């Protein structure tokens, strides 16, 4: 009969809940450059949560932060997906 | 650099 | 199973893209976040949304542009997408002059709330803090 | 060579952010009884993330609350998938 | 590589923490049903290859002991972490049978720099417990 | 019946 108001909403985070998210200040935010760069690379072929698995990878391990200030510098970042979907999503 | 948001 | 992707129109790809602030916010300018927005622009054209830009919007007109496209008729759309990008903390993005809570946007799209969207999927991608933790990595 | 210590966790809420989470009385927990069917019926088929958004639609669409307090009668419920990891995962 | 390794020597464990009666200065009624929830649970994981421990009734102090002691273990020839937690709660708080806990304060333990031998392993928190009072009504198709 | 956790 009748679905939650709250269902088929999905959040895609750029960073895990309390944290920081991080942005350079040529290329754009991690989660982003990441982001544009899976769902090129891979939105014919993979369903949305797995290119956002993908995008986990790539801030996971191929990101780290440059700052001249030592506080914020060598920090990392994990992106946050948060799915009240209720079915599978392929862009083609 | 990187900056925080 | 799997949404129904092939109703005339892919959907709208909203991206809200808030470099400046005002000063009285103490908040600094987010350089870097056009090479974002051009790259989601981009992104979203070769995917067939009807990508709309954005640029420096107060915390009221997030709210009420929010409240305008939750209002239009999207029964020819599959889905909708909306890009944030943003200074933030938990629950909380900021317009340029202040915070708005990311649950009062995200509502206007509830199931109750935009018919015409109901059953399908409603992606909201958040550049933007929330909080000031640190993650110092293990290797 | 890092990664983030937040990384790798997934969080499987029975329920949205806010709201409160249904149990039947002698059944089990609308959640515990899905997730549990899901598993059974596709741990050999599909990812994991995949097998939880079956969960999503089973909560989603089956279930609907009974109760002689109508306050809380014919309430609906959507769980709620929050994924920091960083590659898929099978069972098989 | 796109998928974590599972063909370690064990899949792991899986905890389940059912906690079904609380005490009586924290008023909350009894969770009827949880003995099924938690029952289903061992079952499905056992046919999973996982270590399931079943839990009952634990304390605050007794859960947060008992994550404790769990992360400490040795888990180098597992390949994930499955956790379980049948409770009252409401956001970010899972409840012992004498009060609150954080959820972080359970989760913080297996933090990849706090326990070493489940660093880039899958670590699964399932949780059945409310985040609050509020109620969806649905909406008809 | 259905009762909330």
């Amino acid at each position: 009969h009748k679905i939650p108001v709250e269902a088929d909403f999905l959040y895609a985070y750029s960073t895990a809940p309390g944290y920081y998210s991080w942005r350079n200040s040529k290329d754009g935010s991690w989660f982003i450059q990441s982001l544009c760069a899976m769902l090129k690379q891979y939105a014919d072929k993979l369903e949305f949560m797995h290119i956002l698995t993908r995008v986990n990878r790539k801030v996971a391990t191929e990101f780290e932060s440059f700052s001249f200030d030592a506080t914020f510098h060598a920090k990392k970042q994990i992106p946050c997906i948060v799915s009240m979907l209720t079915k599978e999503l392929y862009f083609y | 650099i990187t900056v925080k948001d | 199973n799997s949404y129904k992707m092939d109703y005339p129109e892919m959907g709208l790809c909203i991206i809200i893209n808030n470099k400046n602030f005002h000063k009285s916010t103490g908040m600094t300018s987010r350089s870097g976040t056009d090479v974002d927005a051009a790259n989601l622009r981009e992104t979203f054209r070769n995917l067939k949304y009807e990508v709309r830009n954005k640029n420096d919007l107060t915390r009221e007109e997030i709210v009420e542009l929010m409240r305008d496209v939750s209002k239009e008729d999207h029964s020819k759309r599959s889905s909708f997408v909306c890009v944030l990008l943003s200074h933030g903390e938990e629950g909380i993005i900021f317009g340029t002059n202040g915070p708005v809570d990311l649950k009062k946007i995200t509502n206007f799209f509830r199931g109750d709330r935009c018919r015409s969207l109901t059953g399908k999927p409603k992606l909201f991608i958040i550049q933007a803090c929330r909080g000031t933790e640190l993650d110092c990595g293990i290797e």
